[PDB]
């Protein structure tokens, strides 16, 4: 549902949730109406998709 | 029961039509849940146009569009609301301003 | 959801009866007596724009 | 010269026959065929927007 | 129309209650509305040294 997130570069984690000390690997993802392919996003998105 | 189960523009307009013409009215739901067309093979009119052709109801008060192939078999009043066919899509996000804004 | 563009044609809704039903003419005169008093637009506002 | 505001109300142009004329049904089966075949709209365009 | 001088009217004849009393209108062929007209209030132009 939702949490106080504690998000890093290569991963994202959280605190004060319905469980604590569980963290998620970072990734990238298309959204509704796409618009991930928008070149001004896609440039930034393809960069954020990596720790480059 | 009666008519108060239903609320909407056509319910208001049905109440106005009744108040002018003096008759009482009973709102009823088309049994097949369609506006109405005539079959390719059996030529049966379905929908509310079916209901009207088969004498199910003296009058129809719904978003039923005045169309020529319906004027062949039933009569329509003057338009009470106008319109046109149009396009519905899911809107995109409001775009973030360009990097070179 | 969102609208785009214009409209491909223009049409309208009409109150319909079985052919030759006695209601056809007093219903037409009702629809006129209503629109000539703005009742149809007032009702449209009440169900589209006031909601 | 320029418009302001929108419409004040609804009105319309209809083809009008003397009451009970035998024109009254073929006129409607004509007009509704012009609407369902898009002929009225290019009759509007040809005069408001081309010209 | 009403006094038999003309067999049909095809013109910008507005459909009204007080006219359907005496003549039969088809379904409308063109929508409209009442509106206000005025002189165009100086859609202006800047100067080159504005
Ligand atoms: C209104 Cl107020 C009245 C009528 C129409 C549309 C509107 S509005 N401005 O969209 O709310 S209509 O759909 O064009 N049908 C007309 C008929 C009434 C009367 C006969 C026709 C034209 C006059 N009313
Ligand atoms: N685009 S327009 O104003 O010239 C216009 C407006 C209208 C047209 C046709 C045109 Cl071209 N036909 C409709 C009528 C046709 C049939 C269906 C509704 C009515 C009956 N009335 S309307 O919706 O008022
Ligand atoms: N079309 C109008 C006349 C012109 C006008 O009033 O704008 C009518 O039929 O009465």
């Amino acid at each position: 549902e939702e949490v106080m997130t504690h998000s890093g570069l290569w991963r994202t984690c959280c605190l004060e949730g319905n469980f604590k000390g569980l963290c998620k690997q970072i990734d990238h993802f298309p959204e509704d109406a796409d618009y991930e392919a928008d070149t001004a996003e896609y440039f930034l998105r393809a960069v954020r998709a990596s720790s480059i | 029961e009666g008519n108060e189960r239903y609320e909407g523009y056509c319910v208001d307009l049905a109440a106005e039509i009744a108040k002018h013409c003096g008759f009482k009215y009973k709102l009823t739901i088309v049994g097949d849940g369609k506006y109405g067309a005539r079959d390719a093979d059996t030529k049966i009119w379905n929908g509310m146009v079916g209901e009207l052709v088969y004498g199910k109801a003296d009058i129809a008060i719904a978003p039923l569009t005045i169309t020529l192939v319906r004027e062949e078999v039933i009569d329509f009043s003057k338009p009470f609301m106008s319109l046109g066919i149009s396009i519905m899509i899911k809107k995109p996000q409001k775009s973030k301003p360009g990097v070179f804004s | 959801t969102m609208k785009v563009g214009g409209n491909l044609d223009s049409k309208g809704y009409g109150i319909a009866t079985p052919k030759g039903s006695s209601l056809g003419t007093p219903v037409n005169l009702a629809v006129l007596k209503l629109s000539e008093q703005g009742v149809l637009d007032k009702l449209k506002n009440k169900w589209w724009y006031d909601k």
